[PDB]
């Protein structure tokens, strides 16, 4: 009853490990992921401001070809 | 998700090399390392190189390990002789990125 | 991952602790049941001898009544 | 020694009902493990977008 | 998780095998007081009655005297 338990129970220890280590290794990616979650939000900031910027560009674009005909 | 591959182990009493190859993410690496694990013990450094490629080791191999680096192959080499009965162990490698570490395979070593 | 962090700590000690205790009810089971062989099948050997030694006394129980005869 | 029988038969059923839920709890994040990597494509989309 | 399903077997080893043990020590007990059931009891008459023979030996002695 003990010889197997003096074999099986100690073996149970390190058969947690590598897969569980892989879990802490896989969640090391999560260490970035629960941290790099906000990268979209900061990305979501410029997607409009540049869109707001290119609107001025678009607004300035009219300033470009329109002066062509008027000066002509 | 980097993977690295060793080689060079074998039965030997002399000359037996170590080759720690590389199939992905060549040389765009920070510091990389070798481990060995003597019987009934944990693992630890033996010899490392860096992006600066400075050569340093662990006292047990003074003048008895020499470490090197390629850009192309990304496969450190060494010397293993002037041998000691404690040299019977399993040798390996290591590498690390972005806050994650990556082991290698790890292979046996014969002193005789 | 505290749940993932704290589990390995608990089980490893959970694993390492309960294992120890059960040996000493074994490692105590072979000596304290050893003597049921030793001093008690001695009680065999003594009695296996005790039959024979009082047989010489079972001998003693009828030399008298004819030596007196 | 008889106690360890019922003493354990309350103990193994616990971790047996404690291990599994870790896996599904692991299985949970495992689902989110991949998705934010796929969300990096949206991030990479913007990365490719801005230029 | 392939990890623990195997670790469950490690526990699954302890679940029945241990209880499969001592209940079988229960007959092994029966052969622990059982020879005792021939020892403690069957020592008794020997632990009881052959003192009478010495008295019967002693019965000879005053017959002898």
């Amino acid at each position: 009853v003990m010889e197997h338990l003096k074999a099986i129970e100690p073996l149970i220890a390190e058969i947690r490990g590598p897969v569980s280590q892989e879990f802490e290794a896989r969640r090391a990616e999560h260490a970035e992921l629960i941290a790099v979650r906000a990268n979209l939000d900061q990305a979501q900031r410029q997607i409009a401001l540049i869109q707001a910027e290119e609107r001025e560009v678009s607004a300035r674009l009219a300033a470009a070809e329109t002066a062509l005909g008027e000066s002509d | 998700e980097v993977q690295l591959q060793e080689s060079g182990g074998g039965l030997v009493y002399d000359s037996l090399r170590l080759s720690c190859a590389s199939s992905r993410s060549i040389d765009g690496i920070n510091i990389m390392r070798w481990y060995r694990q003597a019987p009934g013990k944990q693992r630890g450094m033996v010899a490392v190189v860096t992006g600066w490629g400075s050569t340093n080791y662990v006292d047990s191999v003074k003048g008895r390990f020499i470490i090197s680096r390629d850009s192309a192959k990304d496969t450190v080499y060494l010397q293993m002789n002037n041998l000691k009965p404690e040299d019977t162990a399993v040798y390996s490698c290591n590498a690390i990125y972005r806050g994650s570490e990556y082991w290698g395979q790890g292979t046996q070593v014969t002193v005789s | 991952s505290t749940q993932a962090i704290g589990q390995r700590y608990e089980t490893i000690h959970g694993g390492l602790d309960s294992i120890g205790r059960v040996m000493e009810h074994l490692k105590a089971i072979e000596p304290l049941i050893a003597e049921i062989r030793g001093p008690v099948s001695q009680e065999f050997e003594a009695r296996r001898a005790e039959h024979a030694e009082l047989i010489a006394v079972r001998a003693n129980l009828d030399q008298a009544q004819r030596q007196i005869a």
